RNA sequence: CUCGCUUCGG
């Protein structure tokens, strides 16, 4: 729930108080089939090390 | 722009949050055959404890996937299973359990014990070192009771709670309590009339 | 025997079945009761050796013979770190308009390599952030996008649409300093790989910068590091206890590297042998199965070092190895020096 | 005149984390300053703390007067408070990855040339031990090959120099004591210290951890004052790190991993229990099942169900440890007491 | 359904720390608030805040519990001993037989600076020593060891070695121990109590 | 948050500081390694004498 | 003020030294006590890290009889230059005729 | 000469316990020449030995034939005729313990003699005249070579 | 957002490898054998480009312009 | 600023 990360396609537009991005999100390795049904993929919150 | 840094709260999507301790060069990092340093290296006596199989099974699985160009799924109750990952990594020509020979960088021998080696899907926490660093001075006071603020938005101070209070007595520390409480947060000098009271 | 182990012991590495042993080096004096292990300058100069077995651009891999691991590991150490390069480290911007942020967009810029020599140039001094033409170079990246005049109706594509729209690091333009032109020929001085996609832009933004490069070392910042990867591993040797035939033979070729055992119709019968160990890159598979975990020895020789360097394009990797060893040659020089100078 | 001096090396400060249970939650430390951004300190010390360094924050106090400060130093010193007051016991001892690390170092499998036992113990010869000879014990294996046991190397430890007060002994039991043996266990189990020199057994976290008494740490302050103790928790903590990674220690997926015996066991065991518990069902659904005194037939049928679960349960653990390897890193980080257990590893 | 009945028991862990935490906190609140009075006074009695007295001697005895080395003991005189032993093995003195034990025992505790130590302590040690001295006289009958000093194998004399050094020694140590165990009057009793009750 | 609890038991104080912790096996026990930041922000008041 | 010796104790044995280098780190340290490691007469080489944060190493030397623990020190910093020198040629040599032979 | 002991030994046991460890092995051995049982634990990967096999053992005070009882440090580089040029495994430990036989009630004869070579454990058990020389925290040298 | 000009853990130039990975995918070329073409031995270099979502063409979607 | 409320962290 606290995981840093992309919000959405519009958070260079968005003024929030307080907004956290990565500079290189990479989609997870391996990934839960309730990851694609979210479509967390597509705005992913981590990197693979 | 923040660079990760010690302090920075690191997690590995199985609860197992860290704190990054030390920032070692890349030469000084142990490397296998095929020249790969790690850039996470994480303490297996985090494991027994709390029996996070799961970690394992998923770094193994992503070892897997990323040799052969797929994405495994670690779906509840279900997920590529133990032994489809190992034969892809046997085919690969990688050790079929992940653990993989590895050299140590500083010494320049090989380690005894064969290292635990993949790419794990690891998150970065909003709690930062740099955010949650705090240094008083005298500073500012309340208007009411004249102590230090609470908070660190408003530049204040920590607070020594009844259990401090109560340690210090058990440490039987008179002056450094008396200190602590009277002469370092709200000292102030009265004038009393002996006479009324 | 106990001449045998002792041998094996102080020549090789086996790898068993849960962890390696005989991993320290020990030939030291007096370690051993019957060998000498004395420092001989003559022996070691005699059983020394180099041996390329394959060199391209940009990678090169080499076997050292009679070597030990902590000179071997000091190699790899110094051509990861201390094998200076030239990397981008001042950014100055002028209207940066793309999505990009500033200093991402700086960070993105620091990691591209130079084709630039690292030797002709010098350290730049503490401080002096203007830069002289000895010790710096400039960079001019300038690229406006917008919008096609001659485009199709739909254009769907954005190659069509936008020209400028991917500023590849081939708009990157040398600013030459002093006489730095008379010295470098036209085209010496560039980024290496010409094809590196620094941002993406979209009508109207426009990037306009310029980069201040200096001298530097991977230990100060990874993005001073020659090699890509500069690694050794020590040759294996794959010994067969007893002699394997029939189908647990071709088992045999099945459990290690496909180059490196061969089986063979000597009198009609595959009969399997230790063909290339070089190629094994030891998945230890043959310990799976249980009746062929006792024919086989698995193991690796101690002096002799397969070094792989894959480098970024900077210069070719046989420069980079010599550049290396004069730096563990410098090193020892400053400290002997200092020993002088304190007595 | 009054100087308000930045806070540099040497300073008595008080450092505290803010749930407090008992006095050892606030300690007195002296301050050195580093670069980096946070509250460094040794891990010994985070058994009192009760931290973890999973974000945890700390408050650090500064005293603003002599007085004050000099009752931090002597009343809160680390060293002065070694052994929390509710029994005695030492609180400041090693602790995982120490006890990890010791316990492969002391084992008897252990054997150093004269290069790796010099550099594992010039690993310790930093701050104050920069000033004392190295004091390099004899080998122990010479004519063959001259090898030095890994004991050799862990009671450099205890007494370090040849001037070295420090005569520490002890003889105690450790872990995997067999009960018969008495110094002579197949295990090496049976820990005994003479004149500062490793005599037998195995380090671990009954003799290294934070337990209770026969600690070699409570044993060193007891008999030769704080200083020495803490001398030997800093070599401690300075020396099992080093040996440890230059060793290799990890864990993988097949160190948990169940073999052939194990699930033959297991099937088996499963199968006998279900049936008991059916013969349980069907006795006491059907006519009269033997009462337990003291219960009613529910709660009766309650408990031997129980029973045969934990029956199935601690059979497969025993089948499970039997059947494992040693070098095993989960049973290794049991067999000496750092982390986890053999329920764990049952479980897992 | 295993997944959902490990769920279960974690949650069940959870909210009783969750619980826990905070019963434990307003119990040790009040017990720091009534045991903060008590001091250990310089006459030996722990006293109110008032004056009142509410033991004329701590734990009965005056030992304190943080260098309490025993179960609840202030020595393990085998450990004590042991040391003692290895510390100062005196290879040029002869052995000590019971009779002997017991005479340089009895001698050395009526010194002037033994007097001060507590009864109950002088006992135990006279215990310890009359089984100790027990011990060697066992030893001895066993392999017919003779306490002239004598015996041809002195090998023998190595089974249970005692020397009037090593008893000294271990007497001295034993009571600078007792010695240092002692309360230090003006210690927060009451506070430790409280602390130790409520962790 | 009454005065006996909030003001007079407990209280808060300045020349304190408080920050997320992480390892250092290379110090003693009974040292602690302060960030360079922080020390410059508590200062100790040291009295002039010879 | 590189490389700084500092003797056992205050009474100045030169059996047992320590040589502090300044801006060094595992690789010096670590080629250094294998080359000097292999003169006989040093009882006792062995390099150590003070802290990650600051670039420093300390070697210490322990010698056998009544050598001044420098003697060793300039002795090997010279065997692995000489080493150094010697693998430099061989290596160009190989590199030189590997391109040779491949055209 | 400063040899405490020396006998001939048969090995009657390797591992009782099991193969507990890969490089030490704990080896019980039996006596020819008087009843004196050996417990010691040995290092196989550098010097193998087998169930069968009969070796002389000799625990010595020094490792130097002439009596020079100077012990204050070994230098394993110096070269001089010494004792362990007559054997094939020396190892150098302390008597740590002196222990007499509790089995027999009354009576006994029988001494048990524990050394601890870093570690490695030696319990030397039988008649107390052939003991004779031990003493604890004494320094000994483990000299064994195998016989044909 | 973009990816990467390095990769992370071993360092080889892989910036250069991207849209050049995508016409492979623009063909009929498997995610492995596409990687394998493009000569990413190691796996690191191989998770750096799988494992990248292409988030700047979706921002740029939202740019001024 | 005061106050309350939530969400966190541990
Ligand atoms: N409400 C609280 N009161 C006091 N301390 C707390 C509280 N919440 C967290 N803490 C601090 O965090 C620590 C709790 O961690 P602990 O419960 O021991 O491990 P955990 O959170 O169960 O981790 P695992 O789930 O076991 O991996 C101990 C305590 O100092
Ligand atoms: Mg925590
Ligand atoms: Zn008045
Ligand atoms: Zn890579």
């Amino acid at each position: 729930k606290q995981a840093m990360g992309t919000i959405g396609y519009n958070q260079r537009n968005r003024i929030d108080t307080l907004m956290y991005l990565l500079a290189y999100p990479q989609k997870p390795m391996v990934k839960t089939k309730t990851i694609e049904l979210i479509e967390f993929e597509k705005l992913p919150a981590g990197q693979n090390a | 722009t923040r660079r990760p840094e010690i302090g920075d709260k690191f997690s590995s999507r199985h609860g197992q949050k860290g704190v990054c301790g030390l920032i070692v060069p890349q030469e000084d990092m142990p490397f296998c055959d095929s020249g790969i340093c790690p850039d996470i290296i994480m303490n297996p006596h985090g494991f027994p404890s709390r029996m996070t199989v799961g970690k394992l099974i998923e770094l193994l699985a992503g070892k897997a996937g990323v040799l052969d160009g797929r994405f495994h799924y670690g779906t509840a109750f279900g997920g590529s299973k133990v032994k489809d990952v190992c034969e892809d990594l046997v085919r690969h020509g990688y050790n079929y359990l992940g653990k993989d020979y590895v050299t140590s960088g500083i010494t320049g021998e090989p380690l005894e014990a064969y290292i635990y080696f993949g790419p794990v899907y690891y998150q970065k926490l909003k709690h930062m070192v740099l955010d949650k660093m705090h240094a008083r001075a005298r500073g500012p006071r309340a208007v009411l009771t004249r102590q230090p603020t609470e908070g660190r938005s408003r530049d204040g101070g920590l607070r020594l709670g009844e259990m401090e209070r109560d340690c210090l007595i058990g440490y039987g520390a008179s002056m450094l309590l008396l200190e602590r409480l009277m002469i370092s947060s709200d000292a102030f000098e009265v004038d009393v009339c002996g006479q009324c009271g | 025997a106990a001449s045998q182990a002792v041998e094996e012991m102080r020549s090789r590495v086996v790898l068993g079945e849960f962890g390696v042993r005989n991993v320290h080096t020990t030939d030291f004096p007096g370690n051993y009761s019957g060998y000498d292990d004395a420092w001989d300058q003559d022996r070691f100069e005699k059983n020394f050796r180099v041996d390329v077995v394959h060199m391209d651009e940009n990678s090169l891999e080499f076997d050292m013979v009679g070597i030990d691991a902590a000179i071997a590991n000091a190699f790899r150490r110094i051509l990861l770190a201390e094998v200076p390069t030239m990397a981008v480290e001042k950014v100055l911007v002028y209207n940066n308009t793309s999505i990009v942020q500033d200093e991402i967009l700086a960070h993105r810029l620091g990691l591209i390599p130079i084709h630039a020599d690292p030797r002709l140039f010098e350290y730049r001094n503490q401080g002096d952030e203007e830069g002289t033409e000895i010790d710096t170079l400039q960079f001019r990246l300038q690229v406006r996008c917008t919008r096609n005049p001659h485009a199709a109706k739909d254009s769907s594509d954005p190659n069509e649409l936008y020209v400028n729209h991917k500023v590849y690091t081939r708009h990157m333009t040398w600013i030459p300093l002093g006489n730095q032109a008379d010295l470098f020929p036209e085209g010496t001085i560039r980024p290496v790989h010409d094809d590196i996609l620094i941002a993406q832009l979209r009508p109207g933004q426009e990037i306009d910068l310029l980069m201040h490069c200096v001298k530097g070392i991977g230990k100060d910042h990874a993005k001073f590091s020659p090699v890509a990867t500069a690694s050794y591993r020590l040759l294996p040797d794959i010994t067969l206890l007893e002699p394997v035939e029939g189908e647990a033979a071709e088992e045999l070729s099945r459990c290690f590297s496909p180059g490196v055992i061969e089986v063979q119709e000597v009198q009609g019968k595959k009969v399997a042998r230790v063909a290339n160990p070089r190629l094994d890159t030891f998945s230890r598979e043959i310990f799976r199965n249980e009746k062929l975990k006792k024919v086989v020895r698995l193991a690796r020789v101690r002096d002799h070092y397969i070094f792989s360097v894959e480098s970024t394009g900077v210069l070719p990797p046989d420069v980079l190895v010599s550049e290396a060893i004069k730096v563990l040659m410098g090193k020892c020089r400053r400290f002997l020096d200092e020993l002088d100078a304190v007595q | 005149d009054i100087v308000e001096r930045h806070l540099i090396d040497g300073d008595v400060v008080l450092f505290n984390r803010q749930p407090s249970l008992h006095k050892l939650s606030i300690m007195a430390h002296l301050a050195r300053v580093k670069p980096h951004r946070t509250f460094r300190f040794n891990e010994c010390v985070c058994t009192p703390y009760n931290a973890d360094f999973d974000g945890d924050e700390m408050n650090l106090h500064l005293p603003q007067t002599e007085e004050a400060k000099a009752e931090a130093l002597v009343l809160m010193g680390t060293k002065a408070n070694l052994v929390t007051p509710r029994n005695g016991e030492p609180l400041i001892a090693a602790i995982q990855d120490f006890l990890t690390g010791a316990y492969l170092l002391t084992l008897k499998d252990t054997f150093f040339d004269r290069a790796k036992a010099c550099q594992i113990i010039a690993s310790i010869l930093v701050g104050k031990d920069e000033k004392i000879k190295v004091r390099l014990p004899p080998p122990t294996i010479l004519k063959p090959v001259t090898l030095w046991t890994g004991k050799q190397i862990f009671s450099v430890i205890l007494r370090p120099s040849d001037d070295n007060p420090v005569r520490a002994n002890l003889r105690t039991k450790g872990k995997q004591y067999c009960g018969k043996g008495e110094d002579l266990c197949a295990n090496d189990s049976y820990v005994t210290i003479q004149n500062s020199e490793l005599m037998s057994g195995s380090m671990d976290k009954g003799t290294l951890g934070s337990g209770s008494k026969n600690n070699i740490f409570y044993i060193l302050l007891r008999d030769w004052g704080q200083n020495e103790a803490a001398d030997a928790m800093s070599r401690l903590a300075r020396l099992a790190p080093v040996y440890l990674s230059n060793r290799g220690f990890s864990i993988g997926i097949g160190d948990v991993t169940p073999g052939q015996g194990l699930l033959k066991a297991k099937y088996e065991l499963l199968n006998a229990g279900y049936k008991k518990c059916d013969e349980y069902i069907e006795a006491l659904n059907t006519g009269k099942l033997q009462q337990q005194p003291g219960c009613t037939a529910e709660e009766t049928l309650e408990a031997l169900i129980l029973k045969e679960l934990s029956v199935i349960r601690d059979h497969a653990g025993s089948a499970c440890l039997r059947e494992l390897d040693k070098s095993n890193s989960p049973l290794t980080m049991a067999l000496c007491g750092s982390k986890g257990s053999f329920i764990n590893i049952s479980q897992m | 359904t295993e997944f959902f009945f490990h769920t279960m028991a974690g949650r069940e862990g959870l909210v009783d720390t969750a619980v826990k935490t905070a019963e434990t906190g307003y119990m040790q609140r009040r017990l720091v608030k009534s045991l903060e009075d008590l001091c250990s006074q310089y006459d030996l009695t722990v006293r109110s805040s008032t004056g009142d007295i509410i033991q004329f001697i701590y734990g009965g005895d005056g030992l304190d519990p943080a260098a309490m080395e025993g179960k609840d003991e202030p020595l393990e005189f085998k450990r004590v001993l042991d040391n003692i032993k290895a510390v100062f093995p005196c290879p040029s003195e002869p052995a000590l037989s019971k009779n002997e034990l017991i005479l340089t025992t009895e001698s050395i505790m009526k010194k002037s600076e033994f007097l001060c130590c507590q009864d109950s302590f002088l006992q135990e040690i006279k215990k310890f020593i009359k089984g100790v001295s027990e011990k060697i006289k066992k030893t001895r009958d066993k392999y017919g060891i003779n306490d002239n000093g004598t015996t041809e194998p002195r090998v023998l004399y190595q089974l249970d070695r005692i020397t009037p050094t090593q008893v000294e020694k271990f007497l001295e140590t034993c009571r600078d121990k007792y010695m240092r165990a002692q309360m230090e009057p003006g210690s927060a009793v009451g506070a430790l109590c409280a602390q130790s009750i409520g962790e | 948050q009454g005065r006996f609890r909030g003001n007079l038991s407990g209280k808060r104080v300045d020349f304190s500081g408080r920050t997320v912790i992480s390892p250092d096996p290379n110090l003693r026990i009974d040292e602690v390694a302060v960030p360079v930041h922080v020390a410059k922000i508590l200062t100790f008041p040291e009295k002039v004498n010879k | 003020k590189t490389a700084l010796e500092m003797v056992q104790a205050a009474g100045t044995d030169r059996h047992c030294v320590t040589f502090v280098l300044h801006e060094e780190d595992h690789t010096l340290g670590n080629s250094l006590r294998y080359m000097i490691m292999k003169n006989p007469e040093v009882e006792f080489c062995g390099y150590t890290t003070t802290h990650p944060s600051e670039s420093k190493i300390n070697l210490r030397i322990q010698t056998r009889g009544t050598l001044p623990a420098v003697e060793p020190f300039q002795r090997g910093l010279n065997e692995l230059m000489n080493v150094c020198q010697h693998v430099l040629d061989k290596f160009e040599a190989s590199i030189k005729d590997y391109k040779d032979q491949k055209a | 000469a400063g040899i405490l002991f020396e006998d001939i030994f048969d090995v009657k046991d390797i591992d009782p316990e099991g193969k507990k460890f890969d490089r030490v092995s704990r080896l019980h051995c039996e006596s020819e020449s008087f009843k004196m049982d050996l417990i010691l634990d040995v290092n196989i990967q550098i010097y193998p030995v087998d169930l069968g096999d009969k070796f002389r053992l000799v625990i010595a005070s020094t490792l130097y034939e002439d009596g020079t009882l100077d012990d204050g440090e070994y230098n394993p580089t110096d070269d001089r005729p010494s004792r362990a040029d007559q054997f094939e495994y020396v190892m150098y430990g302390k008597v740590y313990r002196i222990e007499g036989d509790e089995t027999s009630t009354e009576a006994a004869t029988r001494l048990s003699a524990y050394v601890s070579y870093g570690g490695l454990l030696m319990r030397l058990q039988g008649d107390a005249n052939n003991l004779h020389g031990f003493e604890v925290d004494s320094r000994v040298y483990l000299l064994m070579k195998k016989l044909a | 957002m973009i990816i990467p000009v390095r990769c992370f853990t071993c360092g080889k130039i892989v910036g250069n490898k991207w849209e050049a990975y995508l016409g492979l995918l623009q063909a009929e070329y498997t995610e492995g054998d596409a990687l394998d073409a493009l000569g990413l031995k190691r796996y690191c270099c191989r998770r750096m480009l799988l494992a990248h979502v292409d988030l700047i063409e979706k921002l740029l979607n939202y740019a001024p312009l």
